[PDB]
């Protein structure tokens, strides 16, 4: 699978883990 | 259980294109649900806080009409998205 | 990490919002170009024959192509056209905004 | 005078030249000034052996009051008629000292037939003011009176601002007018700054383009 339909193109941590 | 926000870039399918909140999240968010990410560090218990970005920035953040960029070649579109994860 | 990304955002961002121009200033033809008119038919045909939930009121008809084009004479056709200057800005007009023809 | 009539004449049409250029660059000429008949040029700049005395010709220029309210930092302008055949280092020396003292913004020289290259190499050595130098050949003709020339105008530094808006452009991206082409020298253009072109074109008239000098 991992077609671009199932996961995200890109997981980018926005900020810390809070 | 630790609260990470995250940023998004997920695909919108055309049968989705009237709930893109709902689409998002069958289409990324829902199976990331018990499997662990490569990139947070740990098993995804949940999520909540769902936002989609606009891709047009001059839109007032409370406006429930946004605009996603379809790709030139495929009836899909491709935004950025914000939400925050449940990992353990 | 986290933070380097956060920023990288903000300035992807800022500087989106530095290119936009707003709807009260756009010095564009009002009217939908020929490339624009196909362009949007072809997307729009893609998006129905791709299981997209339709507005207008099918009439047997079965062309996608055919159907975007009564979409467009109905003016239910939700895309909008990203006109861009040469420099980078743009310009978001949207399919009901412009005068077909 | 069998050719120094010929000498006086085309020296006649080289100084109308002058004057029309200082004109068009912006300065104070009555029009009077600009259209000399050639018996009053031969009655105020030539002795009675007929010989073409320059020295008289050297005049000094002032913009006028719209060229000031335009460009705010206009200054005035000196124009040299050298006797001599060959402008040496010695006066090219006294010319740059001279500009120096009036404390002129822009001088013009002009050379018979030819200036050495020895004094060539510290014009651009005294900023800000600029020399800009000419023959008496090239211009006994305007090059601006061609109809395949059209009129050049000379954009202000508020007009260039507006055009860079309007179009979204980069000073770099405009078309661009060299610095040693005719026209550009008959300006006295600067490295940066627009100039406007009115084109004749025969499917539209006047049309209005800009180059810029880089």
């Amino acid at each position: 699978t991992a077609t671009t339909l199932n996961t995200p193109v890109v997981i980018h941590a926005t900020q810390l883990p809070q | 259980i630790v609260r990470v926000p995250i940023a998004l870039y997920v695909s919108l399918a055309p049968m989705y294109l009237e709930n893109p909140l709902q689409g998002v999240m069958k289409q990324h968010l829902n199976p990331l649900v018990m499997k662990y990410n490569n990139k947070v560090g740990g098993v995804v218990l949940g999520y909540e806080g769902l936002k989609i970005l606009d891709a047009d920035p001059l839109s007032k953040e409370d406006t429930s009409e946004k605009l996603i960029k379809i790709t030139p070649d495929t009836p899909f579109g491709f935004t950025w998205c914000h939400v925050n994860l449940y990992v353990w | 990490g986290p933070e380097d990304f956060q920023q990288h955002e903000q300035i992807r961002r800022k500087t989106l919002k530095e290119k936009a121009i707003p709807k009260d200033q756009r010095a564009t033809t009002p009217y939908m170009t020929k490339y624009e008119r196909a362009r949007i038919l072809g997307t729009r045909a893609l998006q129905i024959s791709m299981n997209a939930p339709v507005f207008v009121d099918l009439e047997g008809e079965t062309d996608p192509l055919r159907i975007a084009m009564k979409e467009l004479a109905e003016k239910k056709i939700p895309l909008v056209i990203r006109r861009y200057l040469p420099d980078g800005s743009f310009e978001d007009w949207s399919v009901e905004e412009l005068i077909v023809d | 005078d069998q050719e120094n009539e010929r000498n006086i004449s085309r020296l006649w049409r080289a100084f109308r030249t002058v004057k029309e250029m200082v004109k068009d660059r912006g300065y104070f000429i009555t029009q009077e000034e600009v259209e000399l008949p050639l018996e009053d040029f031969k009655a105020k700049y030539c002795d009675s052996m007929g010989r073409p005395q320059r020295k008289m010709m050297s005049f000094q220029a002032n913009p006028t009051e719209e060229s000031i309210s335009k460009f705010p930092d206009m200054g005035s302008l000196w124009v040299e008629f050298c006797d001599e055949p060959s402008v040496g280092v010695k006066t090219m020396k006294t010319f740059v000292i001279h500009i120096q003292e009036k404390n002129f913004q822009t001088g013009i020289f002009v050379y018979q037939n030819n200036i050495t290259p020895s004094a060539m190499k510290l014009v651009p050595s005294i900023p800000p003011a600029t020399i800009e130098t000419f023959n008496e050949a090239a211009l006994v003709v305007n090059i601006t009176h061609h109809e395949l020339v059209p009129k050049h105008i000379r954009l202000s530094s508020d007009e260039k601002r507006e055009l860079l808006k309007r179009y979204r452009l980069k000073e770099s991206q405009l078309p661009r007018i060299q610095r040693a082409d005719p026209v550009a020298l008959y300006l006295g253009l600067k490295r940066g700054e627009v100039v406007k072109i009115i084109r004749k074109s025969e499917t539209s008239g006047r049309y209005a383009s800009y180059r810029i000098c880089m």
